[PDB]
């Protein structure tokens, strides 16, 4: 009892993707790479983790996360299975793309009104 | 639990633990190493002789001495290891297959310190910098947990679990 | 009148006590002999201890500090005015020599600690409709969950289904 | 149909009481009950309510 | 007060303290190098048993832009005087016993934090 | 022997906001089996049965 | 189960409870700071307690007031115990019970730097 489980009707498992397009897209932006960076510049910044690999450092999470969300919404460079997590308390953006990340679809609500209109 | 990507070798585990109890002496349990090794010796083995560099990789801000008082004990514990060769010898002496000579032990230590531990960050010829930064991040997280500034990570939280469907199983 | 002493340590302690008693000039306003009071205090301390060991020196130092404490000159004024006899001052403890505000704060802290040390009483609906068979009294408290009966005075524990 | 009114009134009263307890705890008025910490006594009061 | 680590000048290593027996002063020597420097803090170690840490020093201004954090209008800011503001508990382990909130202004270029 | 814990970061479920110690946000089921149950309290009731 | 009159009143039972409860310095101490004060009369810190009482280092172990009153202790017995437990090797200069801060001063008289750390721990 409790060990055996069953998925939910809407539950879906990520099949898996590749991190290369994401790495290239984050590299084009103003993202200093982890290999050449002043250690003193890590405090006032946010550490980006992709598939558990600490790479690059950014100085504007509030915009980077919005760009990532819009890009994923448009389904062009990042597949819908990828997930970007935003950690507010500690500045860390941990992105994952390996398989096995159980997920489900949810509607989007911009301010107080859904996008699933009559159209 | 590090694992590069469906690689031939199995996933490797890195336990960077800390003694309870001087007190507060951080250790590590590297793969294929039966005994424990302090983190400072590992950092010096990766190619960091200077102490300031090691602390910068571990601790990001120096204006909080309250965090510095926690690392001073373990830092001073390993004060007889400065050069890289002695650190490599010390790490290899604890290997499962201790080389009968010194050169074999150095080679074995370098191999375990470049292929076994943290294979996901990189297993190429020159990736010691990223490994050192990742290790420093692990130590930073451990210290934050010890101070209580960040709650521990729940074991049953599925956010830290992955499902293996028919694909990976086959 | 305190008997004179030829011991150097005792004389030094008496001089220190007199000097401390002179802090604030309360002796002039009260017209009390500071030297006589210091000699009496030293004599009481010597009688209580009966040796010029570290305990006697510690007691003398504590008395000097308490008498010279500028945060509670009322104690010094009372001592110089006869309110606290020299025997009592020598035999008094640190808690007794504290100022009125300090004493009130200590009492409040002690009361709070005593109250916090207690344990919360078991809750329940107290009523006199159930007669306890272990004491014959009617006071008791019940709890519905089967209704458990808890005696108030006798403490008879039972349940009704 | 009247018992429903009584039950709803009681539930609303309990909700108001627990909200008041939370407000007091937030503004630092609920003193710690003897033998327990602040969180413990807060939880005990909520459970009793 | 506290004490911070001061690295060497040449070898850049931990400087251990040393009580100069000759001049009767406080020095910081290097285990490897022979560097010396006259001290100024006159302190070596301090322990905080109560661990009286100011939670405000840990809170950051970025917490304001959190979509899963409550907001209130009854606790306006002080500097800018904006109305909207967030509030939350210490959110830190080892909480002794207190749910005292930590209000943070919800507006750009302010990042003010206070407590009531 | 306690109320519903905070499985997520300082909240029971994603619906409720952080630091919500209210009754309905920690397991208090306000409805009854005759009048149906809210999904959140339904899940908490399932936890108790488990 | 209390036997004496303490069974009735809680005032005379709190002391019994305190004496049956294990109390150590950690429960009563609030801050502990070591200083390499060369001359005892120099007193790098502002405290007018050493000149009245009279090694180039000392421990300033300031105690808490609320806990000390809760357990109802006095600095006299604390100093006596701390001096007898470690032999006639140190010299604890306690403070009067009138000042606001409950400071202390532990000094050693007769590798030496870590000795104070070890002993305080
Ligand atoms: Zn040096
Ligand atoms: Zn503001």
């Amino acid at each position: 009892v409790g060990l055996v489980k069953n998925l939910a009707l809407m539950a879906y498992i990520s099949v898996g993707s590749q991190p290369s397009p994401i790495l290239e897209f984050l590299e084009e932006w103003s993202m200093e790479n982890l290999e050449e960076i002043s250690p003193a510049a890590i405090a006032d910044a946010t550490k980006i983790f992709v598939n558990g690999c600490w790479v690059g450092i950014h100085k504007d999470p509030e915009q980077l996360m919005n760009t990532l969300r819009k890009l994923r919404r448009q389904m062009d460079i990042i597949v819908s299975e990828v997930s970007m997590i935003r950690d507010i308390r500690e500045r860390e953006i941990r992105i994952y793309t390996d398989a096995g990340r159980i997920c489900r679809p949810l509607l989007i609500v911009e301010k107080q009104k859904l996008l699933l209109k009559k159209r | 639990r590090s694992c590069l990507e469906n690689s031939s070798r199995p996933t490797s585990t890195i336990w960077v633990s800390m003694l309870a109890r001087i007190g507060q002496r951080i250790v590590a349990t590297l793969p294929y190493i039966k005994q424990e090794v302090p983190i400072i010796i590992v950092f010096r083995a990766l190619g960091f002789v200077s102490d300031r560099d090691i602390l910068e990789h571990i601790i990001y801000d120096f204006e909080d001495p309250e965090m510095m008082e926690m690392v001073k004990p373990s830092l001073d514990e390993a004060f007889v290891i400065q050069e890289q060769n002695v650190a490599l010898n010390f790490i290899g002496s604890r290997g499962a297959k201790p080389g009968v000579t010194k050169e074999k032990r150095i080679k074995y230590a370098k191999e375990v310190l470049q292929k076994e531990m943290l294979p996901h960050v990189g297993v190429s010829d020159f990736c010691e910098t990223k490994k050192a930064y990742f290790l420093g991040y692990m130590v930073h997280r451990l210290l934050l947990a010890a101070l209580g500034r960040r709650e521990l990570d729940d074991r049953d939280h599925y956010g830290n679990k992955r499902l293996d469907l028919a694909g990976p199983l086959l | 009148r305190a008997p004179s002493t030829s011991d150097s340590v005792r004389l030094k302690c008496r001089e220190m006590l007199a000097a401390a008693l002179r802090t604030g000039d309360d002796y002039i306003a009260i017209g009390a002999d500071e030297e006589e009071l210091g000699s009496q205090i030293e004599e009481a301390i010597y009688q209580e201890i009966r040796n010029t060991d570290m305990k006697y020196k510690n007691r003398v130092r504590s008395r000097i500090s308490n008498l010279k404490d500028a945060k509670n000159p009322n104690l010094r004024k009372n001592v110089l005015c006869g309110n606290i006899p020299p025997d009592l001052f020598a035999r008094m403890t640190a808690e007794e020599m504290a100022s009125d505000e300090l004493k009130e704060m200590r009492k409040n802290l002690t009361k709070e600690a005593i109250r916090e040390h207690q344990m919360a009483k078991t809750g329940g609906t107290q009523t006199d409709l159930f007669t306890c068979g272990k004491c014959k009294k009617k006071n008791c408290t019940y709890t519905q969950v089967t209704t458990f009966v808890v005696c108030n005075e006798c403490g008879n524990r039972w349940k009704f289904c | 149909s009247k018992t429903y009114q009584d039950i709803q009134n009681t539930i609303k009263k309990a909700k108001q009481d627990v909200i008041e307890v939370i407000e007091k705890a937030h503004n630092n008025e609920l003193e710690p009950t003897p033998g327990n910490t602040l969180r413990q006594t807060f939880e005990n009061q909520v459970n009793r309510i | 007060g506290f004490v911070g680590i001061r690295f060497c000048q040449e070898c850049n290593n931990m400087l251990y303290p040393k009580e100069d027996k000759e001049n009767r002063i406080l020095l910081y020597a290097c285990r490897n190098c022979d560097y010396q420097q006259e001290a100024d803090n006159s302190c070596i170690y301090v322990n905080k048993i109560t661990h009286e840490v100011d939670e405000l020093t840990q809170i950051i201004a970025d917490v304001s832009q959190d979509p899963t954090l409550p907001r209130t209008e009854d606790h306006p800011c002080q500097k800018c005087g904006h109305k909207e503001a967030v509030f939350f508990q210490s959110h830190s382990a080892r909480a002794e016993d207190a749910m005292r909130l930590y209000y943070v202004c919800t507006a750009p270029h302010c990042g003010h934090r206070w407590t009531e | 022997g306690k109320r519903i814990p905070f499985g997520f970061k300082h909240r029971t479920l994603p619906h409720f906001i952080k630091d919500d110690y209210g009754p309905e946000s920690r397991g208090f089921v306000e409805n009854s089996y005759l009048a149906g149950l809210t999904p959140t309290e339904f899940f908490f009731h399932a936890m108790g049965g488990r | 189960f209390l036997l004496g009159q303490s069974a009735r009143d809680a005032e005379r039972a709190k002391d019994i409870l305190c004496r049956l409860e294990h109390t150590t310095l950690r429960k009563v101490t609030a801050n502990t700071a070591i200083y390499y004060d060369p001359n005892p009369q120099s007193t790098v810190v502002a405290e007018d307690q050493e000149w009245v009482n009279v090694s180039p280092w000392l421990l300033r172990v300031e105690l808490d007031r609320k806990h000390m009153t809760d357990r109802k202790l006095t600095m006299e017995q604390i100093a006596e115990k701390i001096n007898a437990g470690f032999g006639d090797d140190l010299n604890c200069i306690f403070n009067d019970d009138n000042a606001e801060k409950l400071v202390l001063r532990i000094r050693i008289m007769n590798d030496d730097d870590v000795f104070l750390r070890c002993i305080e721990s």
